[PDB]
């Protein structure tokens, strides 16, 4: 049985071609990843801290535990 | 004064194999070591400076 | 400040360090993409048998070689840009202190009202009290009133130094001759630390810097205190 | 008046022999570029030479960057590997 | 044996000897500096002169009488003057840069202002701009010394050149009287720092170039020059044009603009 | 400017303007400059803090006089001399 | 005229593979030792 | 041939790991080097002020 | 590149030899000085 | 610029030529081998044919040879290539390097 | 067969797989029965036997193709072999820490580690996320 | 007079980093108006901001060292 | 003979062998100084002292790197070996005063040595700002003897720069244009024309500063009217010239190795290579300052100069994705100098991105005078230039001295080094964004992990440089002798034989115009 005539030509810029595509791909899937895991999690931690912090509250509780030079 | 460049073209063209520093004769020689025995002098006397400098005083 | 194993920034205290921040992530998501591009297509390159030594037309390709960073750059620029000029908006202080660097320590001076002076020293390490920080703290802080928008003002008198505290984003160098300005906004109360930030001698190391962030009321009272 | 001697009268060494040879149209002292022929092997590049063999450049199209260096040798002529132009050493002196 | 133009040099000990020379110079400094003796520095003085007299001599030998010095290798020589004048103009510009910051930025020690408190500047329509028509003048001189000897004139040339060697030592002699009269000196602040250090600078660069002008004229002599070879003129004349053109930009930040 | 004289620039040239030009105008600088000389009265002395520096003896002399030093002109830290 | 070829065209001998490793020993020792000594130099004066 | 890689790659790569492995788990573990590792999840916190 | 085999060979052993000798040249001096380290800072 | 048709029957041309030399017959092999492609079998039997005009079978051999390099991992380009050359390698006696032992290491 | 060292201006033989026909022959100098190979050679190749070709083959080039572009057991040394110097260096650093290093300061004993955490949560050391941000100050233990 | 200081503004002659000039300004204003005050016979208090601002602004040591070079006369500023 | 050939010697390659030797002993130096200072961080407290003998060491650390191991390797060593030979030269324009150059540095070396072995040596920076190095702080010989020093360094190079320049417009072969020579030629004169711009302005401040210590002038020094800020300016306006003068020989030393081990006639991109390397060299003059963010300049200026530094980017990322596509298609050989090429355009890439992170002035004031800005420079050096002096050394050494390496042992050098240099040095991007300034002989606690980590990865280092001198005597103790050398055809620095003769190109090359 006669074998088919396969692709002989470009093969290594067919290669470059495939693999550059699926690099931009998984460019984007990190960009993402990075942007859920990295920075929109220390915008929430910061938000959440802030919302509803108590600065007074926060500073007494440093000064009953006695860290303060100024504030017994 | 008169054109003596012949004589000089003569002179350092003569095929004797001396390097250029001292085809020009005997004085070349002795301007030679009185150069090289300054610096080589010089050099060594630096190296005492720098032993009698690294120690207090 | 720092602790074991802290890989980056230390956690904001002023709005400004909080824009850094946010702006370090953007740019570090960058450096790490490019990064990670750069090597994975070396490995590309290097993978398999297919040749191709001929001469290689580049004109079209150099295009998108030079579009592509040219975008990236201003991508960056823009938040970075942002973040310079809000640093230097006009802002209404309600305090100005002084720090003169030396060797080697930190005075302070608080003259807006009284002549308010005092030096700033290590604790040494044999001095140190049960729970406290080697080569951080210091015998007299930097009492400063939290909340409150503070112009610092920093220079020295005798050779380079540097005024800098990490959690509240500031560095400003120190020069003899030269009286160099930078803001104070602490938005929470407590101890932020920082070292001196330019080599000036034999204890380059062990001068450091401690701000104390209390309420105006007790910063009122402990000015008085010190008078 | 004058009193200053010329190059004609007064130059020696190898800047007489540039400045003597340059007068009759040769360049025996490679000061300037020789002019390609056609480069077949009926009309070869001729390359003089004091010895058998010389080093030679090939820029095989104008405005190529890169060149194609290889030795010369005397005898038949050689082509250069990257374009084939043909190239024949002619020694003398 | 050689096909090609270029001058392969003997091999040669002047090398060797200026970079030693160079060690005793500034271990001298150190040694003037910090304890108490010359020793060290006029050592290293006087190996310097030895090695460029020796060095520049056999420059003189390989190409008058040896004639090496063919079309190639003297525009190979241009390229090297033109270069170092080239980094000779960002010395200068380092200390033209020390005198406008100084200068347009004065600080409160100076009373805020230029020229300083308690400075007084020397008269800019004075014996500065005699030195600034001196300078200028030469520059005419030796062009008129150039054009001299590629018409093949020698008594002009040695006329002209002869000129040029005294404006330029008339120079130095203004500039050494107006350094004692001066009522100000490089410890009076910024002001006599950025004075003496430039100018000095570049009195010695005038003391080299003319000293670089003597050497062509006796070198013009003993018919050396050719009316088409002689670079050692050429090289002399573009670095005395520098030295002219730094004193003009002096004369106007300095001298005019800064006081 | 104003001269014409171009079309060749030669030795007789650049000689016309060597004594036509140059020189005269040197001649005329000394001139200006030798009206102009004669000692000035100097100023009063003022202990300026930010004029003769020292904070390093000078390697010659004293470690207190500066290289080209003017008993006439030039005051010393503490003053003039006498 | 000068030696020319492998071996030749060096300031140092490579006649010998041993006295070769001496005179490396030496010379790259040498360098490498320079700072600790002068710290001890240091550290001997104050 | 067998070449110097054939006769000995297996025991120079099998030798070289235990030996790298082996010496430097000792030097982390067994001469007293302090790492100063995080006390999160670690460290009892202990009261530290005093009169 | 290709290239003669050794005109002088060096054998495992005289790598062993080189190879120590170099090292013990660079660990040997700074060992020493390291090791007197608190001698020279306390005299 | 030209089609993959243009480029084989240039190339077709070029090992066609009659009196085609040992230098034009590397020339050709050294410049083919630079492309991004495998050879054409038409390519390949010229190539071959012109081999045998020179007298030089180890030549052809090397061609085969390196027609499988070309194609890399893909392992399916050289049993097709030698496929199509059969006629042409039973014509002209040339054997393959794997019938010579030339594919083991 | 043999290379000289003068011979680096002549043209040369190399194996390469970017360029299958070098510039001259492996063997340049025949014997008497390969001489006769090579006249042989004019005739009929199918007339060649196979130990013929092969020696056509060897005479032409010095190393086949996959001879050429075999692979090798070097990396099994070379890792290997780094392995055991970068185990050398943990030996330099064992005796740094025995005979140079002295003890390490105070501060890193475990009851000054302590109360120093306690301090650090006592004045809040990075709250948002890196340090406080971990202790639970509600269950006063470390959070799970 | 539209007094409730707390420290010196904003002033939009000095508005970069360095304050060396807003500092040296205040300093001279004020020596300046009070050597004004003074010798015609008035009150010194109209010199009271700029008083406030270079107290507030210069370094303790620098004050000092221009008061004492004042007092030598050896002060470079024109007062 | 003897000392005709090597203390007299007029030869482009003999005067290359002297600057290889130099730059080999140097690195030594540097090496010890590096392990010190790493020794006095490998665990908390104080080892050697306090900080005036740490940066002493520091100092010379810096010094011996940059001007005695890097810059006489890559321009004196390599560019005296190699240009000449790509152009069809004789030799150098100036082959004695090339000679000079040369001995201008072992007097160099010996004032730095000098510095710091009188009174208490020169703990003041590589930058050497004042008043730190005034004659108050640092009274005494030693900084005045680093300013010598590195007015004879100064010297050397300048001439040196002279030289290239005039050697490679002037001696290429009358046919050749200058768009037809090797990008290392261009390279290193585009090196040479950074060298000759920038080292006056540098010997102008250092001449200052002489004479402010010495003279009692005032450049820099607020009492008489100066300015500490004028050195950074002047110091700097040469500083950065001067790292891009320490990469761009490097640059073409790569795109030679990668052009060669992938089995390529030429570089990808031949003129945008050309368009990079000069617009890094211009670009280079022009961004000085941002190693001033935060010594108090105005903003906009401040804006300036980070939007022109990060210019520069463009260029490079041009060299780095020409390389690549040099790569791409390359019959690959897996030689030693082809692994440090790829570690190269890895490693500078990673380095060359955190430098963009220090370029935004915002952000550098967090990280200025941090061990990020050490994480960063190290990476494009010690990384970068580094390994690009060892791909060329490898790739090069059969050429200078006619023998062969151990390819094996050579592998297994890149393969201690590489490790070495990553261990150490990124660790230290997590100590500079916590906080960890530069120049400390101590840290607090906190950072005693990192530190730790790091000062371990300079020992193994330290076992690569060892094992490197071993690896050069088993060639010459073996003596294999190099046959046959690919690639002639576009490599011409290699068609006269392994070793060349002392005497090359006396019969210039034929090249005619067409
Ligand atoms: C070889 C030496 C070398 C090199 C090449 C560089 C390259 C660069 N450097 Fe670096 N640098 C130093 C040596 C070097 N540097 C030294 C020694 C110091 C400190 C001196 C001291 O204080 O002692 C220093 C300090 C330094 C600072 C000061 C930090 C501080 O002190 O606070 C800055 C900030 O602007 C900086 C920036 C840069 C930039 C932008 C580059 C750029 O040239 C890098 C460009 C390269 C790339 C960007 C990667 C390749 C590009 C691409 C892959 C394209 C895609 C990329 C993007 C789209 C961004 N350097
Ligand atoms: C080219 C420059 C260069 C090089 C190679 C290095 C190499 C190293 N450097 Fe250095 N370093 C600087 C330039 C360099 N450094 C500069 C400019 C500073 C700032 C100084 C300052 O703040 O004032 C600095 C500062 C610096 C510090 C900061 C000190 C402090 O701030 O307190 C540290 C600490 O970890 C450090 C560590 C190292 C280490 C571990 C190496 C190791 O990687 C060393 C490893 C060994 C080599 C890289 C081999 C050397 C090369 C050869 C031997 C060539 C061989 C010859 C031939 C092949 C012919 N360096
Ligand atoms: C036309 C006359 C010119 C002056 C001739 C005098 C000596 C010549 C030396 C040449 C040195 C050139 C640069 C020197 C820098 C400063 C010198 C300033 C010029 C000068 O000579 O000015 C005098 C300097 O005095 C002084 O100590 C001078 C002390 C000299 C100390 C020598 C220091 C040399 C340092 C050289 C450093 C290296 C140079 C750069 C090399 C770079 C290489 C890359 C001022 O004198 P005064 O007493 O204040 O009185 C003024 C009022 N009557
Ligand atoms: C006086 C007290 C202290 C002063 C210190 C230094 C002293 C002064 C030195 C002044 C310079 C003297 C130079 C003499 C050079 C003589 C050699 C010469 O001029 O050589 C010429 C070549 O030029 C060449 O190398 C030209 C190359 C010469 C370049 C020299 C330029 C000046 C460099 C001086 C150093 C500057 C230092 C900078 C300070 C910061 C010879 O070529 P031609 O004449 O064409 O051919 C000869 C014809 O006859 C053929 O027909
Ligand atoms: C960063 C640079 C490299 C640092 C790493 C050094 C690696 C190991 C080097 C060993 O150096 C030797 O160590 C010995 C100890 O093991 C010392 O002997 C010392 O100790 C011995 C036993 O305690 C005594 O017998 C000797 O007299 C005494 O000199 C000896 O002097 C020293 O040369
Ligand atoms: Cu103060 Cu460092
Ligand atoms: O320096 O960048
Ligand atoms: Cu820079
Ligand atoms: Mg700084
Ligand atoms: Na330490
Ligand atoms: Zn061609």
């Amino acid at each position: 049985t006669a074998l088919a005539k396969p692709q002989m030509r470009g093969l290594l810029a067919r290669r470059l071609r495939f693999h550059i595509v699926g690099a931009f791909m998984v460019s984007l899937g990190f960009a993402t990843f990075y942007k859920f895991a990295v920075a929109e999690k220390r915008k929430k931690a910061y938000a959440d801290f802030y919302r509803n912090y108590d600065s007074m509250k926060d500073f007494e509780e440093m000064r009953k535990a006695g860290i303060f030079q100024s504030a017994k | 004064f008169e054109n003596r460049v012949a004589e000089k073209q003569k002179l350092f063209q003569e095929d004797n194999g001396l390097p250029v520093h001292l085809k020009g004769g005997a004085t070349d020689n002795i301007l030679y070591r009185v150069t090289m025995t300054l610096c080589l002098g010089g050099t060594l006397y630096s190296l005492y400076c720098l032993g009698w400098a690294s120690f207090p005083h | 400040m720092a602790y074991p194993m802290q890989l980056g920034f230390q956690d904001a205290t002023s709005p400004i360090m909080e824009e850094l921040l946010h702006f370090h992530d953007h740019t570090l998501m960058i450096v790490f993409l490019i990064s990670s591009l750069v090597l994975y297509i070396i490995s590309l390159m290097l993978t398999t048998k297919l040749t191709h030594t001929s001469t290689m037309d580049a004109q079209e390709v150099e295009t998108i070689w030079t579009i592509l960073p040219a975008i990236i750059l201003i991508l960056i620029a823009l938040p970075s840009l942002r973040i310079l000029y809000m640093m230097d908006e006009i802002n209404n202080p309600s305090l100005t202190v002084k720090t003169m660097g030396h060797q080697w320590y930190w005075s302070y001076e608080y003259t807006d009202y009284e002549d308010l002076s005092f030096d700033s020293y290590m604790i040494p390490t044999s001095e140190l009290k049960p729970g406290e920080l080697r080569l951080l703290e210091v015998d007299n802080r930097v009492v400063l009133p939290m909340e409150m928008t503070i112009r610092m003002l920093v220079s020295s008198e005798d050779v380079l130094h540097s005024w800098a505290v990490p959690s509240l984003g500031l560095k400003t160098d120190a020069i003899p001759g030269r009286l160099n300005q930078t803001t104070l906004m602490s938005s929470r109360p407590g101890l932020y630390y920082g070292q001196c930030s330019e080599i000036c001698g034999s204890n380059h190391s062990f001068m450091p810097i401690v701000l104390e962030l209390v309420p105006l009321k007790y910063f009122e009272k402990w000015s008085a205190s010190m008078l | 008046g004058g009193g200053v001697p010329t190059d004609e009268e007064q130059a020696t060494g190898l800047e007489r022999e540039v400045m003597l040879a340059a007068r009759k149209g040769q360049d025996p002292y490679n000061i300037l570029a020789p002019k390609a022929t056609s480069g077949t092997k009926e009309d070869p590049n001729l390359v003089p030479s004091i010895t058998n063999k010389r080093i030679v450049g090939c820029i095989c199209e104008e405005d190529n960057s890169t060149v194609i260096w290889f030795w010369l040798h005397k005898g038949e002529a050689q082509r250069c590997p990257s374009c084939g132009t043909h190239y024949k050493l002619v020694p003398h002196q | 044996h050689q096909t090609h133009a270029y001058h392969m040099v003997n091999p040669s000990p002047w090398p060797l000897t200026g970079a030693l020379s160079a060690l005793l110079m500034t271990s001298g400094l150190t040694m003037w500096f910090h304890f108490n003796s010359m020793t060290l520095l006029m050592i290293g003085l006087t190996t310097n002169m030895l090695t460029m007299y020796q060095w520049w001599r056999d420059v003189i030998r390989e190409s008058t009488f040896q004639g090496h010095h063919t079309p190639a290798v003297q525009k190979g020589l241009r390229y090297g003057m033109i270069l170092f004048i080239i980094s000779e103009v960002l010395f200068f510009t380092g200390f033209f840069w020390a005198f406008y910051h100084s200068s347009l930025a004065p600080t409160p020690e100076l009373g805020g202002c230029w020229p300083p408190t308690g400075i007084h500047p020397l008269n800019p329509l004075e014996v500065p701009l005699l030195n600034t028509s001196v300078l200028l003048a030469s520059g005419v001189s030796i062009t008129w010394a150039h054009h001299s000897l590629m018409e093949g004139d020698r008594k002009h040339m040695l006329q002209a050149l002869f000129i040029t060697i005294t404006l330029g030592v008339y120079f130095t002699l203004l500039q050494a009287s107006e350094y004692y009269e001066a009522p100000f000196t490089i410890s009076d602040g910024v002001y006599g720092s950025t004075f003496f250090v430039a100018t000095g600078f570049h009195g010695l660069h005038v003391i080299i170039g003319s000293t670089f002008l003597i050497v062509c004229f006796f070198r013009q002599l003993k018919f050396h020059f050719t009316s088409n070879h002689h670079f050692g003129f050429e090289a002399g004349a573009w670095y005395w044009h520098f030295v002219d053109v730094v004193w003009l930009f002096l004369y106007v930040s300095i001298y005019w603009w800064g006081s | 400017a104003a001269k014409g004289d171009h079309g060749g620039t030669g030795a007789r040239t650049w000689r016309f303007l060597t004594f036509g030009l140059a020189l005269p105008s040197v001649a005329l600088c000394t001139l200006n400059s030798w009206l102009h000389s004669g000692h000035r009265e100097r100023p009063a002395f003022i202990p300026y803090h930010h004029l003769r520096i020292r904070t390093k003896p000078f390697s010659w002399g004293d470690g207190n006089h500066t290289f080209f030093h003017n008993p006439r002109v030039n005051p010393l830290p503490t003053g003039y001399e006498k | 005229h000068y030696e020319e070829g492998p071996g030749k065209n060096i300031p140092f001998s490579v006649e010998n593979k041993w006295r070769l490793l001496a005179m490396m020993t030496l010379f790259f020792g040498s360098g490498f030792a320079a700072p600790f000594f002068i710290v001890r130099h240091q550290l001997l004066k104050k | 041939a067998p070449d110097f890689h054939d006769k000995y790659g297996n025991a120079v790569l099998a030798s070289g790991a235990t030996f790298c492995v082996a010496v430097w788990v000792y030097m982390a573990t067994q001469i007293g080097i302090e790492w100063n590792p995080s006390p999160v999840g670690r460290v009892t916190p202990k009261e530290w002020r005093e009169q | 590149i290709t290239a003669k085999p050794a005109k002088t060979p060096t054998s495992p052993k005289e790598q062993a030899i080189g190879l120590s000798v170099t090292f013990l040249s660079f660990l040997l001096p700074a060992g020493w000085v390291l090791y007197h380290l608190d001698n020279y800072k306390k005299s | 610029h030209e089609t993959d048709e243009e480029f084989d029957a240039r190339w077709v041309t070029y090992f066609n030529k009659p009196d085609i030399d040992a230098w034009e017959l590397r020339k050709g092999m050294n410049t083919l081998v630079g492309y991004d492609l495998v050879p054409e079998p038409k390519i390949i039997d010229a190539a071959l044919r012109a081999c045998r005009r020179l007298n030089d079978f180890a030549s052809a051999v090397r061609i085969l040879e390196v027609v499988k390099d070309k194609a890399g991992p893909h392992k399916e380009i050289y049993p097709y290539v030698i496929q199509e050359l059969r006629p042409t390698l039973n014509e002209l006696g040339i054997s393959t390097p794997e019938e010579l032992g030339l594919d083991k290491v | 067969s043999v290379v000289k060292s003068e011979d680096y201006a002549l043209p040369s033989y190399v194996d390469r797989r970017d360029y299958p026909l070098p510039d001259v022959a492996h063997v340049k100098n025949l014997s008497a029965s390969q001489k006769a190979l090579k006249e042989k050679e004019k005739a009929s190749w199918s007339s060649l036997s196979i130990d013929e070709k092969v020696e056509l083959y060897r005479l032409k080039f010095k190393e086949s193709f996959a001879e050429m572009n075999r692979s090798t057991n070097e990396w099994k040394t070379v890792v290997g072999a780094a392995m055991f110097f970068i185990g050398f260096t943990a030996l330099l650093l064992i005796w740094e820490k025995h005979y140079v290093y002295g003890p390490i300061p105070h501060t890193f004993e475990e009851e000054w580690v302590a109360k120093q955490t306690k301090r650090m949560l006592d004045m809040k050391v990075a709250p948002i996320q890196g340090f406080s941000a971990k202790w639970d100050y509600d269950k006063n233990e470390w959070k799970k | 007079k539209i007094k409730n200081y707390q420290t010196a503004p904003f002033d939009s002659r000095f508005p970069n980093q360095n304050q060396t000039r807003n500092c040296w300004q205040n300093y001279l204003d004020f020596h300046r108006c009070e050597k004004a005050m003074t010798a015609k016979g008035g009150d010194v208090s109209v010199c009271e901001w700029y008083r406030r601002v270079y107290k507030s602004l210069c370094p303790i040591s620098w004050v000092s060292t221009w008061d004492d070079r004042r007092a030598e006369g050896t002060f470079p500023g024109k007062i």
